[PDB]
């Protein structure tokens, strides 16, 4: 065949040095990043839990003994203790990046090192949107939004000192105390303009990002609408990481989810290519479904 | 545990009889005595003839 | 599980890299440019750090775990047949026996110093006494024995004293001039900070780069691809005129003392735990009774006392 | 390393049995000793440089003349060494000699 | 004249069952100039 | 007073230290029974005295 | 005893190694204090 | 510790209840030492596993009370602080080897 | 045993980045170190102590023993004490 | 100094790794039971503790 | 490069203990079976002693 | 530690035979001795400060 114009791929994922029109990308100006890597908010708020296997078991006391008043010489009666069990399992996050060895040699040799930050950001966002909002094909049958839905622990209305106090009270109604607020940065506009008419003090610290003395954490996700606010006793939110981000770079395996122009899979050896696999194992457990409440616009 | 259950053969007239199962370890072996005495003789003679 | 797929399916078979005898491990880092040519392009130091983390550190880690007796037989059998059977995890600690013996033989007796000029001799003796150089030397000899190489850092302290401290091999390395003379161009130290109460996901590393004229401090983490960002008050001058870190070698090849017998230690572990399993799982002896008979399981209890 | 399981002892001059049994280990240690001195010389070069830059010593001095003397950690016998030192003309002060015996 | 390349698309990520195929994704930059 | 029975299989295989860890939980049960009797006049209090009655 | 179904007690206050469903708490991990003590 | 009878006394501190928090610099100066004990009478028992905690700094001893169940919330004990006349943290740590293995 | 003696969290050296004042004002961090000590370092030490006292695993791991009519015949050898006393 | 004995070093490697394979791959000992019989695999678990 | 270097490389690999048995994976079967490939380091023992 | 079950004694001089058999133990003890002195020096520093 001896056909020298570059291979078109499907999907168009593969990084290539030669654009098919015959432009060669050389003397390439390495891109610069206008943004800061987002930390995972689940890491920021949840209780960590070391986890050796892909699965973890918890056991808690559930029933305490009783007591009785007994007269002189009366038969002392019996009592019993009881316990309960819970368990959590991990799931795996991953993505692959294919890179043509011409591109990796002449265009932008740094490429994989610059991708690691953006991959780990992608993972952290995926995890947060799964566990917090139950979005993005949540693998776990567990989440804050899903606990809220089963408890119907939702307040309706506008951001006001009234509703914010009621929202926090909704937790101690179950003998739990709120620890933090999860909000959408778009709505600090609303939080900034609510004040107590009696004591004439503002509930939101514009300087410290503290609401009613509790810390506020902002989600960047687009699923959480402006008018929505979430609170809970995050000490009840347990997460584990059996396997931090592992990177492997490979020069001989096959990619099956990328097809050549003719429809054949891409063979990295025979087609002269290199690709990066990032994987992470993450586990999520809601210790107590009642510990979370949500405020929503009517 | 290694459990060997023999095949039971049934005769057309109704008789029953068992096959002969067996099991055990076997290991390779060679004439160590004679080969070491031979190789030792070779070595000894090389050194004797070369002082 | 057609093998060419095992990459994309993440099926590929786990920890099977060699580490000890790999070609990338145990190499000597060299640089073609001058110290200035390196320092103006700090990114290159990022490449050296990455290479060290990916290829040299694993070897050293393995060696260290063997010195701590955490041989492969302990960790791997975590995947053992954890049924109603006994554990029989075993580790023989040969690596420690060896390293302690060889090091004690070499440096158990302090190095003595002689000189024709008493002014220099007493200045040396003063520095040695201040830094407790005897214990320092013994610790260096021990690192030479287990890892095959060791590093020492010398700094003028805040209290205005010349201090000498050992630098861990898993966290220190030197980049040498490419010429046959191999002067040391620059040394680096990098440590994982972590909180005690969590695993910090990013795995933040604090990086110190030592030149012949000063120390540069940077902050990084693994997942951001080790982009070096200068720490506040990054630079700090030092009054020496050459890179302060020094490297010591166990031999020309910088190979450890037991590095070449780890496979034999592994074999001994496997053999002994095999005999341990044989002991645990088979009954020592039994009374075998054959033939068509009635045995009352109540009567069998008399077996220990019947004549 | 001495194979403790297949080991035998001669007389009582333990150091003289040891120097035979550790002969193989001595060969490697002598190379290690060479490289170790190669490192100590750099340690000294640094120390002299900082001392001169602080003027804690005369700029005239040179540290490369130092001789590093190594002794092995072999077992030793103070009774035999006293007899070997006082025979052949050695002298000891009474207080020192007393300090040697517990 | 001055020329800038900026990162524009971050790569994606996939929930992957054990032994399932990890799918691919791509990052892209954009060019702008002054 | 109270009595806690335990199957010795449970005491051998399931949870050996059970009785050592249960002692304070019993003490809590007693404190709760006493508080509930004295304050709220609840739980068949034997005394003829209580804050609720006052 | 040789009873292969666990003993039912009345009242059911006796602690048991085997649940009514036949589950056996072997190698059972010790419970943990989900709440503080009430003085 | 400088005793009440005005004497310098030296006492061993059990390993199972004592630890030191070191300065992060390469010199690893000891910042603070802590000792904690489960105080109990020999009759009752408590689910609040109450620990008495002593925190030793370079300028004094701070005394606190805690229990595991509340999450180890340190509450200062009555007459919490007590000055000592040394100028560095009084506890010293000894090691069997660099790794501190038995 | 293994899971306590060779746990990576046991036997670590505690470090603090701030000054003594930075700690003393933020005493809670001492609470975190105390918790970590209890959850990881203490178990290791307790196991080592039990072996010095001869309460080896074989005596306390009655979980898989039998005693319906045979004797228990569990045993502990005290090598730990013989070794430590000799070396010390 | 060892060029002329590299072939013997090779042979010693092969022999030792051969014995390591024999050790790894064969079971040390087994209780062999023959004949037509019913073995309950739940009862065989008592093999270690039956008299 | 074509004739002398190979020899020197092989001698060096034996001094480093990278004997043929470690690198000749070409035969060992990739199954559930163990590898037990072994290298003894006689080359280094000899060279260090003689030197 | 001396393996009492496989032990034999020479002549009558206890001390030199002991310094032979405990040669391995002495190597570890010398390191322990270094770390111990490092601790005693701090004990002395504290004592001088209070004095």
């Amino acid at each position: 065949s001896n056909n020298v114009k570059p291979q078109v791929f499907n999907p168009d994922n593969v990084m290539m040095h030669e654009k098919k029109d015959g432009t060669l990308m050389n003397e390439f100006t390495t891109p610069i990043l206008q943004e800061v890597m987002e930390n995972s908010k689940i890491m920021q708020l949840g209780k960590y839990e070391p986890m050796e296997g892909t699965e973890k078991k918890f056991t808690f006391w559930a029933d305490k003994p009783g007591a009785y008043w007994v007269g002189e010489g009366q038969k002392i009666e019996t009592s019993k203790a009881t316990w309960v069990n819970a368990t959590m399992r991990a799931f795996k996050l991953g993505v692959i990046l294919p890179v043509t060895k011409e591109f990796l040699n002449y265009t932008y040799s740094q490429f994989f090192e610059e991708m690691k930050p953006m991959i780990a950001e992608a993972f952290y966002k995926k995890f947060d949107e799964a566990g917090i909002l139950n979005q993005g094909n949540n693998p776990f049958g567990k989440s804050i939004a899903q606990s809220i839905e089963k408890t119907n622990k939702v307040i309706k209305g506008d951001f006001t000192q009234d509703n914010i106090i009621d929202l926090e009270a909704l937790l101690e109604d179950d003998e739990l105390e709120a620890n933090a607020f999860i909000s959408k940065t778009q709505n600090r506009s609303l939080l900034r303009k609510i004040v107590d008419p009696e004591t004439k003090e503002r509930i939101y610290d514009r300087n410290s990002d503290s609401l009613d003395g509790l810390p506020v954490v902002n989600l960047k996700s687009s699923n959480l609408k402006r008018g929505e606010l979430i609170t809970g006793d995050f000490d009840k939110l347990i997460y584990g990481i059996p396997q931090l981000i592992e990177y492997k770079i490979d020069e001989t395996a096959q990619l099956s989810t990328v097809k050549n122009e003719d429809g054949t899979p891409v063979n990295l050896f025979e087609q002269d290519m290199v690709a990066l696999r990032a994987t992470m194992h993450v586990a999520l457990h809601i210790a107590d479904d009642k510990a979370f409440a949500k405020l929503v616009p009517a | 545990v290694l459990f060997l259950e023999p095949t039971v053969y049934v005769d057309a007239e109704g008789r029953e009889t068992e096959g002969s199962v067996d099991g055990g370890y076997i290991y390779k072996q060679y004439d160590v005595q004679g080969t070491e005495a031979y190789k030792d003789r070779l070595n000894s003679d090389i050194h004797m003839f070369t002082n | 599980m057609l093998k060419v797929n095992e990459f994309e399916t993440d099926t590929d078979l786990r920890g099977n890299i060699n580490y000890l005898f790999n070609d990338e491990a145990n190499v000597v880092y060299t640089y073609d440019g001058t110290e200035s040519d390196l320092l103006q392009n700090v990114n290159e130091v990022s490449k050296y750090i990455e290479h060290h983390m990916d290829y040299q550190r694993p070897r050293l880690k393995v060696l260290s775990d063997y010195y701590e007796g955490k041989t492969k037989n302990l960790v791997e059998l975590t995947r053992r047949k954890e049924e109603y059977m006994a554990d029989n995890r075993v580790a023989h600690d040969y690596a420690s026996y060896i390293s302690d013996f060889i090091n004690g033989y070499f440096l158990g007796n302090p190095i003595q110093y002689q000189d024709d000029d008493k002014d220099v001799l007493e200045a040396i003796e003063a520095f040695n006494d201040l830094n407790d150089v005897e214990s320092h030397n013994r610790s260096l000899g021990l690192d030479l024995s287990i890892y095959g190489k060791a590093y020492e850092l010398m700094i003028r302290n805040q209290d205005d004293e010349t201090r000498l401290y050992k630098s861990d091999a898993m966290s220190t390395f030197i980049i040498y001039d490419n010429t046959v003379e191999r002067n040391s161009i620059a040394g680096v130290r990098y440590l994982r900070t972590k909180p005690i109460d969590k695993t910090d996901e990013d795995e933040v590393f604090t990086v110190d780069l030592f030149t012949s004229h000063g120390v540069y401090r940077y902050l990084t983490n693994r997942t951001n691809g080790l982009k070096l960002t200068p720490r506040e008050n990054s630079f700090e001058s030092h009054s020496f005129e050459r890179m302060p870190i020094t490297e010591f070698s166990n031999n020309e090849r910088r190979k450890g003392d037991y590095e070449k017998v780890i496979t034999l230690i592994d074999l001994y572990d496997n053999a002994e735990s095999d005999t341990a399993n044989y002991m645990s799982d088979l009954n020592d002896a039994m009374l075998l009774i054959k033939g068509n008979l009635n045995l009352d399981p109540v009567e069998v209890r008399k077996q220990k006392e019947a004549n | 390393t001495p194979n403790m399981k297949d080991d035998n002892f001669s007389g009582t001059q333990s150091g003289e049995a040891m120097k035979y049994k550790l002969f193989g280990l001595e060969q490697r240690t002598k190379t290690k000793e060479g490289l170790f001195t190669k490192g100590l010389r750099r340690r000294a070069k640094l120390l002299e440089t900082i001392l001169k830059n602080t003027r804690s010593i005369d700029a005239n001095k040179d540290f490369n003349t130092v001789r590093y003397v190594y002794n092995r950690n072999l077992p030793k016998s103070l009774i035999e060494e006293l007899k070997a030192y006082i025979d052949s003309g050695g002298k000891i002060s009474q207080t020192t000699l007393m300090s040697l015996f517990s």
